């Protein structure tokens, strides 16, 4: 069972990388006012979700 | 007064020709890179050769 | 002829200013898209597209 | 029950093939700068997920 | 309970028909090079999934 969770955590570890890189990749353009503040709220919150996971 | 009109108009037309040539050059480069991109798309076959054409 | 030629100048002024506003708009469009490539969100082809615009 | 998991694993064995071929077939184009690192991050991570599964 | 599974299997029996007809209907066009091998992979894997189910 511990091995099972040992892998299942490894999944979320990857998704957290995806959401985080996507977030910084949004903000770096967002200093030049990227695609509204809407997507920034669509990115920062997902990262909080992957963080909680 | 007529030839004054005409010669100025001619000069102007030449300038227009210049700018137009610029634009179409860039359009060429663009469409080319788009082409090569889709060709790479067919490199693993994501599309059809017609699309390439 | 007099009245016609008179109005034509007006119309030209009109199209002038409008094309100008269009210029700025498309310009910052290109700037946005450019920056978007800089963070790597999109293919270079789009960059060249906005270039052509 | 062991037979049940014996098949349920066989499913993930196929999905892993899908994600892997999708990833390699993205990268082979991506040396020509395919659709940014975006889809590459959308492919490299999903394969990690199927790997964890 | 056995009756419950007796119906729940009957569902997957139909979905397997759908995926299979979809796969053959892709391949028959795919000898003439249908919409990339991408959709052939998208059809071949789903059928494996319905098969495992």
């Amino acid at each position: 069972t511990l091995m099972e969770l040992r892998a299942q955590r490894q999944q979320a570890e990857a998704e957290l990388k995806l959401a985080r890189v996507t977030y910084s990749r949004q903000q770096r353009l967002a200093q030049t006012q990227a695609v509204s503040q809407q997507d920034l709220d669509n990115a920062a919150t997902e990262m909080a979700v992957k963080q909680a996971q | 007064r007529s030839v004054v009109q005409t010669v100025r108009s001619s000069f102007n037309n030449i300038n227009a020709s210049i700018s137009s040539i610029n634009a179409y050059k860039q359009a060429v480069v663009s469409a080319q890179s788009s082409l090569d991109a889709m060709e790479a798309g067919y490199s693993v076959g994501t599309r059809t050769i017609v699309d390439v054409l | 002829n007099t009245a016609t030629a008179y109005f034509n100048v007006l119309n030209a002024i009109d199209v002038l200013s409008y094309t100008q506003a269009q210029k700025e708009a498309i310009y910052r469009q290109l700037d946005q898209t450019t920056q978007r490539f800089n963070v790597g969100l999109v293919a270079i082809t789009d960059v060249q597209n906005a270039r052509a615009q």
